[PDB]
């Protein structure tokens, strides 16, 4: 009786979309409350729409309507699941919690029967899964209402919403909405909105919450710096920032990694639908729509977890260096100018590495999944091709270093000839008095033309490098598909595996660059670090 | 600034740090039924179709359970005859549902199943209906598109009546239906700072409406400038006429209230005058005019104003000056 | 900004080198089309 | 800047070339998408360009504020005005936070929109190029042009 | 001691020997329809079921009566065409009742007692239904939930304002929707003897809620202290400062009256102080304060309190003094 099983399944996702649409249109005809296991509910969530999508492609795959609606109605009903969590968060309630727990009880049982009655006898593994997801999601609702009071005695005792992010205006409002919008920053459409009319301003600003401002971070960084201390410095200092700003910068380091992982997956998809199609496609079709989404979400949440954290670390460590700015001695001109840059260059040098940080991490990986993956679609030529691109990127550094010779030599002539001016610009009713003026500005092209000179050279190794950026995925595919013959086997080289190639070429392209920049604000960021120590210990 | 009340009548004063314990009740229908008559239809609709779908559902479902939908001719009798698809079935679902009761397909006494799901399907029906038709009607008597159009002049004048000073400010009607026993509540709001040390944001009292012997009720008929006069006792006697202007904070509310006639309603109409609207020794023109045969009111004229060469001074030093001439 | 500014600073480097630029650049991105555009037919 | 500017849109121009010309059903499907792109252009630059003002200016009083403590350092410690100074650089670095942070959410959110719409074209043109282009087409080199 | 009105409104005082021979009457329906939305439902099905099932057997009797009930082909034709048992019995109940009219079943024009159970199974389902429709109507007008949402302050505080002493409580809003033309009944009660020997259990006196040049109403917007001056004129200003906190029994009650927008019906709250529950000498928090461009009410600081460095005396003793100084 397998279309009655079939139609069995269909008909809980039915009484929930049914449900819902009187309460969805009366909530569509400022406080954000949060329970228990809402990110959770939600990452849930979004697997079971990965999971809809598989079931979807093997209903497709089979073809019978009644043997693959399950699918589709199992997607309205996460969908409107979804829905259902929006309108209790912007406005709790012990009873809507329980129409969602009937309909997660009852989809639990139909899945229960659907298994035991294959067992008696694809679909295996996705039907597993779904009842996994749906357990889950009906313990994550058992932890709400033992911690609410939909059945539990007389009064909740409620959570009082938090006024950290609903109190006295506040617009950024980032930690405190919907997870799907944490990721995809749809709370930025209202302000951009209003921005396109209204001049933002200070007042037209938000402030930023308590969980990150000047006391916030100094209160934390001067926690670990005491508990580091009191345990007794360059390394000290380093440890302690590191305890301190802790899970933030490995999650986004982690985000970063499976980032790196999925964009390394999404050509060997491509590589699939090529071969298919020349000798379970669409199927492909659809996974690599839905890999490139998750991939680049996770790229930009990353991106901006970091970002986060790298500015809490300026504010801390500035407000901190203030802090010793009071106690020190007066014996101590040359230091207001050192400290004064230990603010401007050193502290910037210290975000922006932070920045770069999770880079550092996700690089190596990132470049190991390519080259492994090349060589196992173009064989030992393969090796060859990632070798040169390899190559470009010491060779970038190198460049890059001399550009910084270039700039500073470049600087110091500029300097000079500011200060040819600045007499100009003031003798002025004394220069045009007697109009040595011309005489003057001769002195002043003299200066010029050096100034010129240095920049022909800057200017020369600026084109080297974008003359390398473009030359190496040319020279790349040039030496290793003419050398794919010569290498050894000289098979014939599908469409597949050339434009697979292609792919990862560009894929691998993109880090390459970034791995000299990292390298330089490292090394420059533990200099300016090690400054910072010795100034904060005088 | 900040205002007090909006012009349009709504309040401004935005509440904070409300308990909200108490809002958590299911008062769900009447605010959908309150919705716009667009909307209203569509969730009407909505509600209705969703009903249908879903009995249909469970009726395809049952006939396929029985093994009825499974064509075969003897054995069995179906338990709703003539069934074959889901087409028919919900054929069966909305004939049996709005109560139309086509009877080509026949619920049989076989199978009490189908007796359980037929009178639960009444029942709910029923109440759906009878829910749906109480909540437009409630709807239908909606009388406030009508409400609501009264109007007061923008700005409200100072004048010198009778030898004292005087305030004047134009209200009116906008349709032929009426207002019974309308009432001022004229009142004032302020920074105050008591003798006591202490220090109110925001002080409300009122200024008395001058009508007869007594009254706080007036008759609209035609615009009627209300006519208050400020004296020694009254609240608003102090201040002086260049520093309204631009710098004090005083917004001056008027709450006129009145049943209207056909709905029996009591509905009131709320609006503010600020410092910085309120202007110094003026005259409305005169709007009623004799016509050919009857009164002739012109609202072109209703905000317009004329200059009259009228003494500028405090009221306290005003009456000082009264009492020295 | 108007293209006022950017055509003064264009003018300013005069006619032997804005084509000079332009049509090279052009150039160069049809090459790199045309020699994925030729490994299209290389492959079958 | 100049350089980088120039390749970027030639290669962006080519790139709707190569996909127009591999599928030619494909192209009338990229054009309504690229139009949504113009709307999330305006509503980007005339917010971008101002808070990145706005970051500017929050960065110019805290480092003077900074060299006013270091000159008269001991008129401060003497005053005692420590506490109050400390709020003012509290201040200071809150609104310079503020600024720079509102300044990467919006780069983020231009990022992460523009790359939903770079994800819908491609999943478009590889639907198109999988029927087009194997079932009545019969064309495998095309295919690949576009993926890539 | 004994309360006169409870905290929450509902009154304490409780009636003995009413002679309670007037209500003997059928007022049932109504008291039925006012109950709990659930409680309402389960009467509601409880009541069509009833009268369902009533039908249904009467006529599975009448069909077993004629003798239409037993099985046979000819020599007559059954009153109701095809019908067999009990179960296809009440489908005949379920489908002449609430109008459905499937008509597998045909009552037939041989036996006119089945002409009269219809014509009196129509009327009756026709009346039931009419009086469970306008009753959920009638039920669907509770606006009840949004009411009684108003809120006094907990005790009342005494100040001394304008050089003579004065009382100060806290009243407000907890909605959106305003209320027209509240006015207060400021009373307070006392076990009273008379001079002529006469004691009074409680004594019920107007204690004046102190406005403009006069009016018993208020306007409420803001949480909005009242405010009323004790003058040798009334009752309150005999009782000593000392003697209020714990012996003497003075129940000061106000009950605030006025008509809500949406249903325009007239509520009030009606709400007690005792001696015990009023102090002395304090002085409120300001609650309103000029936020960004708007005025911000904080009603955590509703009930908070400070202290005052004012005089502590009798009313009288203090109008004494005042003739004094
Ligand atoms: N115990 C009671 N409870 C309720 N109502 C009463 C009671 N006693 C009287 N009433 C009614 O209220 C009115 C009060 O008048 P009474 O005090 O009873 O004087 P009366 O001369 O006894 O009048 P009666 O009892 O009608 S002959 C009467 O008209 C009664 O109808
Ligand atoms: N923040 C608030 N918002 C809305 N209503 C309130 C709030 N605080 C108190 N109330 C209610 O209004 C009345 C005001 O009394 P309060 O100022 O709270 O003095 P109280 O001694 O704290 O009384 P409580 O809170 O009930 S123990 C109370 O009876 C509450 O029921």
């Amino acid at each position: 009786n397998g279309c009655f099983v079939d139609a069995l399944n269909v008909v809980p996702h039915v009484f929930l979309l049914f449900i819902t649409f009187p309460i969805l249109f009366i909530g569509w005809g400022s406080t954000w409350l949060h329970f228990p296991g809402h990110n959770l509910r939600w990452i849930l969530t979004f697997i079971l729409l990965f999971v809809l999508v598989c079931e979807i492609a093997e209903g497709i795959l089979s073809d019978h309507l009644h043997l693959y609606m399950p699918a589709g109605m199992a997607f309205m009903a996460a969908i409107t699941s979804v829905v259902y969590y929006h309108n209790i968060e912007t406005s709790n309630f012990p009873k809507l919690l329980i129409a969602l727990l009937i309909y997660w009880t009852l989809a639990f049982i139909t899945k229960t029967i659907k298994f035991v009655k294959f067992y008696d006898h694809l679909r295996f593994c996705l039907t597993g899964l779904l009842v996994i997801l749906y357990g889950m999601l009906l313990l994550v609702e058992v932890n709400v209402i033992r911690v609410r009071r939909y059945i539990f005695f007389k009064t909740p005792r409620e959570v009082k919403p938090p006024e950290d992010l609903q109190d006295l205006g506040v617009r950024f409002l980032q930690p405190f909405v919907n997870l799907l919008s944490k990721g995809t920053y749809w709370w930025m459409n209202a302000f951009i909105k209003t921005a396109h009319k209204k001049p933002i301003d200070l007042r037209a600003i938000g402030k930023l919450p308590i969980a990150m401002r000047a006391l916030t971070n100094y209160q934390r960084l001067c926690v670990a710096f005491d508990a580091q201390a009191r345990k007794d410095g360059a390394r000290a200092i380093w440890r302690a920032l590191c305890h301190a700003f802790g899970r933030r910068l490995i999650l986004s380091s982690t985000f970063r990694i499976l980032a790196d992982l999925l964009g390394f997956a999404g050509p060997l998809c491509i590589f699939g639908i090529v071969d298919h199609l020349g000798k379970n496609a669409y199927v492909l079709a659809v996974l690599l729509f839905l890999a490139l989404l998750l991939q680049r979400t996770f790229l930009q949440a990353s991106y901006y977890v970091a970002i986060e954290t790298g500015i809490n670390l300026r504010g801390a460590i500035q407000t901190k260096i203030y802090n010793k700015i009071m106690h020190l001695s007066t014996s101590n001109e040359m230091t207001a100018g050192q400290i004064c840059n230990l603010v401007a260059i050193d502290t910037n040098q210290l975000m922006w590495f932070f920045f770069l940080c999770p880079n550092l991490w996700a690089m190596p990986v990132q470049i190991i999944v390519g080259v492994i993956l090349l060589y196992y679609i173009l064989g030992v030529s393969a090796l060859i091709g990632a070798a040169v691109i390899i190559l470009l990127a010491p060779v970038q550094y190198f460049v890059a270093t001399k550009l910084s010779q270039a700039q500073r030599s470049t600087l110091e002539h500029s300097n000079e000839r500011l200060k040819q001016t600045n007499e100009m610009l003031r003798g002025m009713k004394l220069l045009k008095l007697y109009a040595w003026e011309s005489i003057f500005c001769s002195r002043v092209e003299v200066t010029r033309r050096k100034e010129m000179t240095s920049l022909r050279a800057f200017a020369v190794y600026t084109s080297i490098s974008i003359f390398m950026n473009t030359a190496i995925p040319i020279a790349a595919v040039l030496i290793t598909f003419v050398g794919h013959v010569s290498f050894f086997k000289e098979s014939d080289l599908s469409p597949s595996v050339a434009f697979a190639s292609l792919s990862l070429f560009h894929i691998l392209v993109t880090p390459l660059f970034l791995l000299s920049s990292v390298v330089r604000s490292t090394v420059k960021a533990l200099v300016s670090v090690q400054k910072l120590s010795e100034f904060l210990s005088s | 600034r900040a205002r007090f009340v909006s012009k349009k009548g709504n309040c401004n004063v935005a509440h904070k740090n409300i308990r909200e314990q108490g809002r958590f009740l299911q008062d769900v229908f009447t605010t959908l039924v309150d919705l716009k008559w667009p909307h209203t239809l569509l969730i009407f609709t909505m509600s209705f179709l969703c009903s249908w779908l879903l009995f249909a559902m469970v009726w395809w479902l049952i006939a396929f359970a029985h093994g009825d939908l499974a064509p075969g001719e003897g054995t069995n009798v179906p338990c709703v005859t003539s069934i074959h698809s889901f087409s028919s079935a919900f054929l069966f679902s909305i004939e049996v549902q709005v109560t139309i009761g086509f009877g080509g397909r026949m619920v049989t006494e076989e199978c009490p199943l189908a007796i359980l799901i037929l009178i639960v399907q009444n029942i709910v029906g029923l109440m759906i209906n009878a829910i749906m038709l109480g909540c437009i009607f409630m709807k239908t008597a909606q009388a406030h598109r009508r409400a609501e159009t009264l109007i007061f002049s923008k700005h409200a004048v100072i004048t010198l009546r009778h030898g004292r000073l005087c305030f004047m400010l134009r209200v009116g009607d906008l349709r032929k239906s009426m207002i019974i026993s309308a009432t001022i509540h004229m009142q004032v709001v302020r920074k105050t700072t008591s003798p006591e040390g202490e220090v109110v944001p925001l002080h409300q009292v009122d200024i008395p409406m001058e009508n007869g012997v007594g009254g706080n009720g007036i008759f609209l008929v035609a615009p009627l400038i209300i006519y208050h006069v400020i004296d020694s006792n009254s609240p608003l006697y102090d201040l002086a006429p260049s520093d309204l202007h631009h710098h004090q904070d005083l917004e001056i509310i008027v709450i006129l209230e009145g049943v209207v006639e056909t709905t029996g309603i009591t509905t009131q109409a709320r609006t503010s005058y600020l410092a910085d609207e309120i202007l110094w020794g003026q005259r409305f023109v005169p709007i009623v005019a004799e016509e050919d045969g009857r009164y002739s009111v012109d609202y072109s004229k209703f905000g317009n104003t004329i200059k009259v060469p009228t003494p500028l001074c405090t009221a306290r030093q005003l009456d000082e000056d009264r009492s020295l001439l | 900004i108007p293209w006022r500014a950017c055509t003064k600073y264009l003018s300013s480097a005069g006619i032997l080198l804005l084509s000079l630029l332009v049509f090279s650049q052009l150039l160069k991105h049809m090459v790199l089309v045309a020699i994925d555009y030729w490994l299209a037919k290389w492959t079958d | 800047t100049l350089e980088c500017l120039s390749r970027s849109t030639l290669l962006c121009v080519s790139a709707l070339t190569v996909i127009s010309y591999v599928t030619p059903v494909f192209l009338v499907a990229l054009l309504p998408l690229a139009v949504v792109c113009y709307f999330i252009q305006k509503y980007f630059r005339v917010a971008s360009r101002d808070l990145q003002q706005l970051d500017d200016t929050t960065q110019l009083p805290l480092l003077s504020h900074f060299a006013e403590t270091v000159e008269g350092l001991t008129t401060i410690r003497a005053f005692r005005y420590e506490a109050r100074f400390q709020q003012k650089l509290l201040e200071y670095t809150d609104s310079n936070n503020i600024a720079s942070l509102f300044l990467t959410a919006a780069n983020r959110w231009l990022e992460v929109r523009m790359e939903y719409i770079g994800a819908c074209v491609v999943l478009i043109a590889a639907a198109t190029s999988i029927s087009n282009s194997l079932h009545r087409e019969l064309s495998a080199g095309l295919v690949g042009l576009g993926l890539t």
